[PDB]
DNA sequence: GGTTGGTGTGGTTGG
């Protein structure tokens, strides 16, 4: 995260790492919903163009964790994942639309102090809470500046909706309704941003009603980490949702 | 799971379990012309 | 990895 603040002891127990295991390395983040149910970004999985193409047996879960860099003694959950679904309709050769993705992990994980699920949007809270003004914030282990920075611990920044009438005049890519955006406008003296590193990772909220956490958005791309006038965009958890409880239903546990 | 759907989703250990508030959750329970 | 404590939650600059 750009302009952040290294997070806190489990600010987020459903951050999740992927892990490339050939050789060694971090993809992104991602959010544990189920025993065994994360969700992550497809890119972060398949982008061709950039000969992206991360399967199944390769990839490592890494969940309830803090330092970025090490192994926690006993906190850290290192895990394998029996099955990656993307998204069918998701588009790369345009504009990461559609870019989401479950993988069913290879069995159950417990869900101690560090370890814990988030509530999947519900129309109520979603509705009301997704309004642009109001703020949620990204966490992720990536980035903290376009170059060749990695950081020690989980950073997280805290970050408002951003309306369309925007974030169209904001990029020449074009803006499917199954993202949004969340920025800050320039006259405006504070800022933030995801970047390479983050995605998959969540933009969680709270709702003043139940006092849960709700993943809004997933950390999909941006015109580099904190363009001043450029916004990150994030992909739309709800108006997807139906995309996500089908593959539930339909395998696993 | 689905929605609110584990059977207690987003609720946490540390922190609101255990009714521990973090550093900046008010900075967003304000973002909401004021939530809680 | 780095200040044998911390969440790299023990006791073995490692692993
Ligand atoms: N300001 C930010 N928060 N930036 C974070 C950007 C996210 C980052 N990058 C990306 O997710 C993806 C994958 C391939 C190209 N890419 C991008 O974000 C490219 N910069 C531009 C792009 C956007 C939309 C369609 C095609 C290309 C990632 O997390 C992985």
């Amino acid at each position: 995260i750009v302009e952040g603040s290294d997070a806190e002891i489990g600010m987020s127990p459903w951050q999740v790492m992927l892990f490339r295991k050939s050789p060694q390395e971090l993809l992104c983040g991602a959010s544990l919903i189920s025993d065994r149910w994360v969700l992550t970004a497809a890119h972060c999985l398949l982008y061709p163009p950039w000969d992206k193409n991360f399967t199944e047996n390769d990839l490592l879960v890494r969940i309830g964790k803090h330092s970025r860099t090490r192994y926690e003694r006993n906190i850290e959950k290192i895990s394998m994942l029996e099955k990656i679904y993307i998204h069918p309709r998701y588009n790369w050769r345009e504009n990461l639309d559609r870019d989401i993705a479950l993988m069913k992990l290879k069995k159950p994980v417990a869900f101690s102090d560090y370890i814990h699920p988030v509530c999947l949007p519900d129309r109520e809270t979603a509705a009301s809470l997704l309004q642009a003004g109001y703020k949620g914030r990204v966490t992720g282990w990536g980035n903290l500046k376009e170059t060749w920075g990695q950081p020690s611990v989980l950073q997280v920044v805290n970050l408002p909706i951003v309306e369309r009438p925007v974030c169209k005049d904001s990029t020449r890519i074009r803006i499917t309704d199954n993202m949004f955006c969340a920025g800050y406008k320039p006259d405006e003296g504070k800022r933030g941003d995801a970047c390479e590193g983050d995605s998959g990772g969540p933009f969680v909220m709270k709702s003043p009603f139940n006092n849960r956490w709700y993943q809004m958005g997933i950390v999909s791309w941006g015109e580099g980490c904190d363009r001043d006038g450029k916004y990150g965009f994030y992909t739309h958890v709800f108006r997807l949702k139906k995309w996500i409880q089908k593959v539930i239903d339909q395998f696993g546990e | 799971t689905f929605g609110s759907g584990e059977a207690d989703c987003g609720l946490r250990p540390l922190f609101e379990k255990k009714s521990l508030e973090d550093k900046t959750e008010r900075e967003l329970l304000e973002s909401y012309i004021d939530g809680r």
